[PDB]
C-alpha cells in the first residue's frame, strides 16, 4: 500500500496509512531515499498509525513521504545459496560480491514449531572435540553458550566446531554476530576465509554469515538473531539437516531489544530492561529447538554484565541454556587450546538415563579426578606431605595425563602449524578416557597425549618420542 | 606454625565465603538501587 | 454492524486492543477476534473496552470485527480432558484429536469459605524418602517447590505424578487420582520430553498437561495455571481428589509484569506491581480437603517457585511462602555434594503435612526426624573434629548414614511400605557397620529383597496403616538376617 | 491537549486561509522551552536538519510531531522568542574540512574561535555520515605509538582502531592523551607518508580556561601540524557540544579518505552522553536507564566505529579513536562507561590507587587491556613487551605475599624483585614522550635484568642517565631498532656490551 511518513524519531518514525493496513510486525520499503528504508509496523493508533521502528540512519525523512507497504515480515534470500555470503538483517548482501541469486525467500518474524513438531528424544550431539563430547556434550536442538574473551580461542573453537559437524554431521552452519563489532567482523571474516570455512572460489563453503552490526539502531541489531535463524530455518525445514546458529552475542540481542521497547515509549522493567525479555527470548529460543526433521542447534556467546549471574538478561539465558562450556586462559597458559574449563561447565545432557551409563561413568571419573587434581594440587603446591602418598603421585600423574590429553590439534589450525587436526568420535573418547582411568597406560609419560586426537596415535607418539 | 598455618588456611576459607555472600548481596542491592532510580524518573516523565 | 454486540479495534498495541462500542459487554469477558483468536475484555471504558488477547498480537489488524462470546472465560473441563496435553484455553495441541468435554468450569471463581473447607487430612505420598518422611503432602494441601535454576524442581513434581500409578491402577476411587501439570513459560521441549517420560511410564491417565510455554503470548501465560485450577477444582468439587503442580510460576509472575507495565500500572518492588500477591493468592487459594458434606474431595497444589543463586526472601518467594501453607525447600550446593533430591531437610518444610500420615510413618520417622535434628549442630563439630565423644560420633555417624540413605534416583518412586520398611532398617542403627559409600548399595539390594521374598508384610504394612508389633518382631528380623547374610 | 492546538494557530487559521507564511520553507516558532523550540510550520524540512532562526541563530531540527518540528537552538535561549520566523537552510549539518584547519582551535559548526583569522575550507562534509563497512576496511596493520611506555609496551594502539582511555576524574587520562599528541611531532618532522599525523582533540564540556591550557600546551611543544583542536565547552549550549565529536569526527573522516592517517582524542565524551540526555529529556523522549535514552548506545557506537584501516584500494587511512570516560569511583558497572567498553577495540585502565602510590603515569593494569594488543608493536616492541607482559602477570599475583616477602623462599623474591624494577621502569615523567628506539631499549634492559642489583629508588636516575648515554654516544643502535623495526642479535650483542659497560660504570 501506499502512506506517508508524519513522523520520526530514529528507529521509531510513524506511518499514517489512509488504505489498507499492515498487520503488527511488518515491513515497510520507504522510498526517495537512496538505499532501501525498510520500517517494521507495530502500533495501529489511528488514522491507520503504525509505530514502525526504523532500521537505518534516518536523516533526510521528511513529513508526509510517501512509504510502500510489502505486507510479508520481513523477506530475507535464504538457500544454498547464501553460503559464504555476509548479509544484514534487511536481506541484503554487504560483503560487496554481487546479489544472493537465490530462489525462496522466507520471512523473519515465523513462529515457534508446534508440539506435535517435536523430537522426543535428546540425540546426544556430538561434536568430535574430546574435551567438549566428554564433559559437556552437545545436544540436538540444544540452545548451548560459550563463555569465552579475547585472547581464548574462541574463534579455531567456532570454526572447528562448524568444520567438525560439517564433516560428521550433513550440516551447514550459520553465524549471525549480533552488535558484531565491524574490525572484529572483517577479521573474523578474513578468518573463515584463510581457514577454508568459506570459500570464495567455488560453491564448498559451510557458514552464511549475518552480521548486524553496533553501528544499526537496535531495531536492525534485535533482528539479527531472527535473520539468522530464519535462514537456519530453512536449512532445518527443507534439508532435515543438522543446523548450528552460532550468535555471538546473546546479551547484545537482549540489549538491542531494550533499547527497542525503550524507544516505544514502554515502561521498563527491572534492571533497566524491557518487560518482554523472557517472551522475546521465548520466541527467538524457541525457534532454535529441535524438530521432527532438522536440528538446529544454537552455540551463543553470551556476556554477563558485573560478574552478575542474578541479572535479568543471563537469567532468562541461563533459563534457556543447556551446556555452557567454560573458554578460559589458565588451562591455556597451561599449554591447552583452547581452555574449555569442564568443572564450570554444567552441561544439563550429562545423564546416564540420557547419555548412558558407560560415557556417565567416564566423565564422573574424569570431572572428580582432575577436582581431586586441583585439590592435591594445592596441597602439593604448599609442600605439607610433599608427595603426599603413592595414591597423590598416582591421581597426579594420571589427571596430568588426562589434562594433557584434553587437547587436540584442530584443523582450523592447520594451515599454519603442522600439527594436523583430527576428529575423534564419541566412541573413541570414552575408549581413551576409560583405558587412561583404568591404569592401563600409567606406564607412558605425560607429554605423549598433549595434541593428540585418539588415543591410539598417543600410543603411537609414546613410541616415537622413546628415542 | 603448623597450627598457624591451619588457622590461616581456615580463615582465608571463611573469609572467602563471606566474600562470597556479601557480594551476592551487593549485586541485588545494585540491582534495587538501579529499579529504584528508575521508577523514580519514569514515575516524573509519567506524571509530567 | 451493531455497537453493541459487536466493536471494532481502535489501537492494538503492545498488550491491549482498545475496541470501539460492544456495549453489551460486561467485565472480564472472552471476547473472540474475527483472526480466529480469543481475548478477555479487562477495562470497561466510557469511549472502548481493553481486551487482552490470547495470542500474538501478529494476527490482529486495526478495525478487524470483534465479537461477543456471552459468557464469563471460561475453560473445557471434565474426566475427558485425562491423558491430554491441552492449551491454556483449552485446545488440545498434542494433534490426537478434539477433546471430548461437556462441562465447562470458569476460570476465576473464588476459592471456597472458610466452612466448605476441612483441614488435612489424606495423605499424599510422593513417593520420595525424603519427602513423605519429613516434609510429607496432605490431600488438601498447598506446598511450594522453592528452588534455584536446575536444582531438583520438576524431578520432583514428575515423581510425584508418576508414584500415583499404583493407586490409579487400584480399585478405590478415593485412592485414585487425577494431577494436572502446568507449564508456564517452560521450554516447549522439556513439557514435550515430559509428555514422553508420562507416557514412558504409563503415568498419564491422572495427567493433564496445561502448557502456556515461553513462545506463547504472556497473558496466555498469565491465563495457564488459572485454567488448570479450573481443572482440579472440578474434579474438587465433585469429589475427586486432585493434584496440580504450577512449573515455574515465578514465570507466570513475569508474565504478569509485563502486561502490568504494558497496561502503564505503577511498577512497585523489583518492577512486580502490587498485584502480584492477589494473583497467587487468588490462584493457590483453590486447594482445600472438602467437608463431606460438599462431596468430600481435595485440590493438592504443588507450585514451583524460581529463586536467583539461593534467594528465598527475594520478593516473590515471599509472597507464595506466605501463601502456602508449606515450603519444601531445596539447595544447589547439596546438588552438586551428589544427594538427589537436595533437600534442605532443616529449612525445607512442609507444614500441615504432619496430621496426614500413614502412622506407619510417624512409627518410624519421628525417630528419624530427631535423630537427623541431632545431626545439624555436630556437622563443623565434625569439621574441627580429632577428639570427639564416642557417642557424639555415633550420632554424627547415624546422621550420615540417613543422609545418605535419603539419596534417591530419578523416576523410581517408592511405595510407603518400602519407605516404611527401608527407613526401619535405617534409624535404629543397622546401617552402622556399613560404610556410606555402600548404603544405597545395601538400599537397593534390601529393597529388591524385600519386595521380592516378603511381599506378605509389606501388604500387612499397607492394609493396616501401624508397624504391628508381630510385623515389629517379623521386620527386625528380616532386617538383620539379610545385614547378616549381605556381604559387600 | 495537542501541542499545535494554540488560538493563534487556530484563529489565523480559521479567520480566513492565510497561504502566506507558505507553512513549508518557513515556520513560526511556538513554545519555546529551556533549549528547544517547538516550531510549526516546515512541512518540507527534513529529519536532523539544521534551520536558521531569525534572531541570526542556528538550530538542528528533530522531533517531528506529527505537526511540530523539535528544533534545537544551536545556542543562548535568552533571544529566541515565540512567534520568531524560522527558515530552512535545505541540507542535514556540514562540517567544513580540509586540511587548512590544521593549527587552529575552532568550534562545533566549524567556525574559528581562537581570533587567529578564519579557516581556509575548500569542502565540507556532512556530517553523521554512515561509517563503512566489512569489506573497505581492514584491521590494524600499523603500530600507533603513544610514547607512554605503559601503553606502548603493555596496551599498545594500532593505527586502525579504538582504544577507550578509562579512569576516575584527574587520574592521568588527558596527560596520555597530549603525551599521544607530543609523541607524534617526531613522525611529523620528516618523511613517510605513512607515518605523519593528524590528531584530533574534541574537548566536550570541559572549562573553556583548560582548553587554552591545552592549546598553550601544543603550541609550546609545537604540536599544531598534526593537530586540530575542536573545542565544546560547558558554557556552549548542549547541541553544541552534542555536535562535537560528529564534527572532529568527519574531520578525520576527511583525513583518512585521502590516504592519510589520523587520530581522534574525544575528551570527555560521557559530557557528550549528558548533553545528549539533556536535550533528549527536554524533547521528552523517554527515558531508559540512569535517564539516557534508548538509542545512547546507537548513538556512541555510531561516533566510535568510524575508526579502521583502510584497505589499499581506498587509499591506505586509517584513524584512531581515543574517547575518554570519567568514571564516579571505580564504578564501571555504570551506563556509559558499560556501552563504549562493549564499543571499543581496547581499554587503557586507569585505577587511582597506583597513581598515589606513586606510579606516574597512572595506567593501573590488569582491567586494563588491549583486544589486538600484540599484532599491533613492531618486533622489538613485540620480543620485549611480550616478555615484560609475562614477568609483570607473574609479578602481580604475589605483590600481597611481597609485602611480607622477607620471610618467603627465593623463587618469589626473585620474581617480585624483577616485578618491581620493571613497575618503577614503567613510569614516566609528564609531558615527555619517548620514542620507541629508546624505550625498547629501556625496557630491554629490565626484562634482561641488569636492573635487579639495583636499589628500587635508584631505578629511575638509571633510567634518565641510560637515556641521556643512549642519545649521546649510540645513536647508530637506535638507528639500527628504529630502521630494522627489530632486534637482530647484533643489537642484540650491542646491547649485552653497552649495558653491562655501563652497569659497570654508573655510580
Ligand atoms: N537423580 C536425580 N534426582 C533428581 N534430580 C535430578 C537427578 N539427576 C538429575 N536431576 C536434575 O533434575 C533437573 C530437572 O530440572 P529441574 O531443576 O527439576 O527444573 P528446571 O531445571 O526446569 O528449573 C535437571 O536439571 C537435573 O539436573
Ligand atoms: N606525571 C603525570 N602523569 C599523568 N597524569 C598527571 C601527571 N601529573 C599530573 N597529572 C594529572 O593529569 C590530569 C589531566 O586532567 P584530567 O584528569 O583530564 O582532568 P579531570 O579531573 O577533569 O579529568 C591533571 O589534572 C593532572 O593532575
Ligand atoms: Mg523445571
Ligand atoms: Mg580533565
Amino acid at each position: 500500500a501506499t502512506g506517508r511518513i508524519v513522523a520520526v524519531i530514529g528507529a521509531v518514525v510513524d506511518v499514517q496509512f489512509d488504505e489498507g493496513l499492515p498487520p503488527i510486525l511488518n515491513a515497510l520499503e520507504v522510498q526517495g531515499r537512496e538505499t532501501r528504508l525498510v520500517l517494521e509496523v507495530a502500533q495501529h493508533l489511528g488514522e491507520s498509525t503504525v509505530r514502525t521502528i526504523a532500521m537505518d540512519g534516518t536523516e533526510g525523512l521528511v513529513r508526509g513521504q510517501k512509504v510502500l507497504d510489502s505486507g510479508a515480515p520481513i523477506r530475507i534470500p535464504v538457500g544454498p545459496e547464501t553460503l559464504g555470503r555476509i548479509m544484514n538483517v534487511i536481506g541484503e548482501p554487504i560483503d560487496e560480491r554481487g546479489p544472493i541469486k537465490t530462489k525462496q525467500f522466507a520471512a523473519i518474524h515465523a513462529e515457534a514449531p508446534e508440539f506435535v513438531e517435536m523430537s522426543v528424544e535428546q540425540e546426544i550431539l556430538v561434536t568430535g572435540i574430546k574435551v567438549v563430547d566428554l564433559l559437556a556434550p552437545y545436544a540436538k536442538g540444544g540452545k548451548i553458550g560459550l563463555f569465552g574473551g579475547a585472547g581464548v580461542g574462541k574463534t579455531v573453537l567456532i570454526m572447528e566446531l562448524i568444520n567438525n559437524v560439517a564433516k560428521a554431521h550433513g550440516g551447514y552452519s550459520v553465524f549471525a554476530g549480533v552488535g558484531e563489532r565491524t574490525r572484529e567482523g572483517n577479521d573474523l571474516y578474513h578468518e573463515m576465509i584463510e581457514s577454508g570455512v568459506i570459500n570464495l572460489k567455488d560453491a564448498t563453503s559451510k557458514v552464511a554469515l549475518v552480521y548486524g552490526q553496533m553501528n544499526e539502531p537496535p531495531g536492525a541489531r534485535a533482528r539479527v538473531a531472527l535473520t539468522g535463524l530464519t535462514v537456519a530455518e530453512y536449512f532445518r525445514d527443507q534439508e532435515g539437516q543438522d543446523v548450528l546458529l552460532f550468535i555471538d552475542n546473546i546479551f547484545r540481542f537482549t540489549q538491542a531489544g531494550s533499547e527497542v521497547s525503550a524507544l516505544l515509549g514502554r515502561i521498563p522493567s527491572a534492571v533497566g530492561y524491557q518487560p518482554t525479555l523472557a517472551t522475546d527470548m521465548g520466541t527467538m529460543q524457541e525457534r532454535i529447538t529441535t524438530t521432527k526433521k532438522g536440528s538446529i542447534t544454537s552455540v551463543q556467546a553470551i556476556y554477563v554484565p558485573a560478574d552478575d549471574l542474578t541479572d535479568p538478561a543471563p537469567a532468562t539465558t541461563f533459563a534457556h541454556l543447556d551446556a555452557t562450556t567454560v573458554l578460559s586462559r589458565a588451562i591455556a597458559e597451561l599449554g591447552i587450546y583452547p581452555a574449555v574449563d569442564p568443572l564450570d561447565s554444567t552441561s544439563r545432557i550429562m545423564d546416564p538415563n540420557i547419555v548412558g551409563s558407560e560415557h556417565y561413568d567416564v566423565a564422573r571419573g574424569v570431572q572428580k579426578i582432575l577436582q581431586d587434581y586441583k585439590s592435591l594440587q594445592d596441597i602439593i603446591a604448599i609442600l605439607g606431605m610433599d608427595e603426599l602418598s603413592e595414591e597423590d603421585k598416582l591421581t597426579v600423574s594420571r589427571a596430568r595425563k588426562i589434562q594433557r590429553f584434553l587437547s587436540q590439534p584442530f584443523q582450523v589450525a592447520e594451515v599454519f602449524t603442522g600439527h594436523l587436526g583430527k576428529l575423534v568420535p564419541l566412541k573413541e573418547t570414552i575408549k581413551g578416557f576409560q583405558q587412561i582411568l583404568a591404569g592401563e597406560f600409567d606406564h607412558l609419560p605425560e607429554q605423549a597425549f598433549y595434541m593428540v586426537g585418539p588415543i591410539e596415535e598417543a600410543v603411537a607418539k609414546a613410541d616415537k618420542l622413546a628415542e | 606454625q603448623s597450627a598457624r598455618m591451619t588457622a590461616m588456611d581456615n580463615a582465608s576459607k571463611n573469609a572467602s565465603e563471606m566474600i562470597d555472600k556479601l557480594t551476592l548481596t551487593f549485586n541485588r542491592t545494585r540491582q534495587a538501587v538501579i529499579t529504584k532510580e528508575l521508577i523514580e524518573i519514569i514515575s516524573g516523565a509519567a506524571a509530567l | 454492524v451493531d455497537l453493541e454486540e459487536t466493536g471494532r479495534v481502535l489501537s492494538i498495541g503492545d498488550g491491549i486492543a482498545r475496541v470501539h462500542g460492544l456495549r453489551n459487554v460486561q467485565a472480564e469477558e472472552m471476547v473472540e477476534f474475527s483472526s480466529g483468536l480469543k481475548g478477555m475484555s479487562l477495562n470497561l471504558e466510557p469511549d472502548n473496552v481493553g481486551v487482552v488477547v490470547f495470542g500474538n498480537d501478529k494476527l490482529i489488524k486495526e478495525g478487524d470485527i470483534v465479537k461477543r462470546t456471552g459468557a464469563i472465560v471460561d475453560v473445557p473441563v471434565g474426566e475427558e480432558l485425562l491423558g491430554r496435553v491441552v492449551d491454556a484455553l483449552g485446545n488440545a495441541i498434542d494433534g490426537k484429536g478434539p477433546i471430548g468435554s461437556k462441562a465447562r468450569r470458569r476460570v476465576g471463581l473464588k476459592a471456597p469459605g472458610i466452612i466448605p473447607r476441612i483441614s488435612v487430612r489424606e495423605p499424599m505420598q510422593t513417593g520420595i524418602k525424603a519427602v513423605d518422611s519429613l516434609v510429607p503432602i496432605g490431600r488438601g494441601q498447598r506446598e511450594l517447590i522453592i528452588g534455584d535454576r536446575q536444582t531438583g524442581k520438576t524431578s520432583i513434581a514428575i515423581d510425584t505424578i508418576i508414584n500415583q500409578k499404583r493407586f490409579n491402577d487400584g480399585t478405590d476411587e478415593k485412592k485414585k487420582l487425577y494431577c494436572i501439570y502446568v507449564a508456564i513459560g517452560q521450554k516447549r521441549s522439556t513439557v514435550a520430553q515430559l509428555v514422553k517420560r508420562l507416557t514412558d511410564a504409563d503415568a498419564m491417565k491422572y495427567t493433564i498437561v496445561v502448557s502456556a510455554t515461553a513462545s506463547d503470548a504472556a497473558p496466555l501465560q498469565y491465563l495457564a495455571p488459572y485454567s488448570g485450577c479450573s481443572m482440579g477444582e472440578y474434579f474438587r468439587d465433585n469429589g475427586k481428589h486432585a493434584l496440580i503442580i504450577y512449573d515455574d510460576l515465578s514465570k507466570q509472575a513475569v508474565a504478569y509484569r509485563q502486561m502490568s507495565l504494558l497496561l502503564r500500572r505503577p511498577p512497585g518492588r523489583e518492577a512486580y506491581p502490587g498485584d502480584v500477591f492477589y494473583l497467587h493468592s487468588r490462584l493457590l487459594e483453590r486447594a482445600a480437603k472438602m467437608n463431606d458434606a460438599f462431596g468430600g474431595g481435595s485440590l493438592t497444589a504443588l507450585p514451583v517457585i524460581e529463586t536467583q543463586a539461593g534467594d528465598v526472601s527475594a520478593y516473590i518467594p515471599t509472597n507464595v511462602i506466605s501463601i502456602t501453607d508449606g515450603q519444601i525447600f531445596l539447595e544447589t550446593e547439596l546438588f552438586y555434594k551428589g544427594i538427589r533430591p537436595a533437600i534442605n531437610v532443616g529449612l525445607s518444610v512442609s507444614r500441615v503435612g504432619s496430621a496426614a500420615q500413614t502412622r506407619a510413618m510417624k512409627q518410624v520417622a519421628g525417630t528419624m526426624k530427631l535423630e537427623l535434628a541431632q545431626y545439624r549442630e555436630v556437622a563443623a563439630f565434625a569439621q574441627f573434629g580429632s577428639d570427639l565423644d564416642a557417642a557424639t560420633q555415633q550420632l554424627l555417624s547415624r546422621g550420615v548414614r540417613l543422609t545418605e540413605l535419603l539419596k534417591q534416583g530419578q523416576y523410581s518412586p517408592m511405595a510407603i511400605e518400602e519407605q516404611v520398611a527401608v527407613i526401619y532398617a535405617g534409624v535404629r542403627g543397622y546401617l552402622d557397620k556399613l560404610e556410606p559409600s555402600k548404603i544405597t548399595k545395601f538400599e537397593n539390594a534390601f529393597l529388591s529383597h524385600v519386595i521380592s521374598q516378603h511381599q506378605t508384610l509389606l501388604g500387612k504394612i499397607r492394609t493396616d496403616g501401624k508397624i504391628s508389633e508381630e510385623a515389629d518382631a517379623k521386620l527386625k528380623e528380616i532386617v538383620t538376617n539379610f545385614l547378616a547374610g549381605f556381604e559387600a
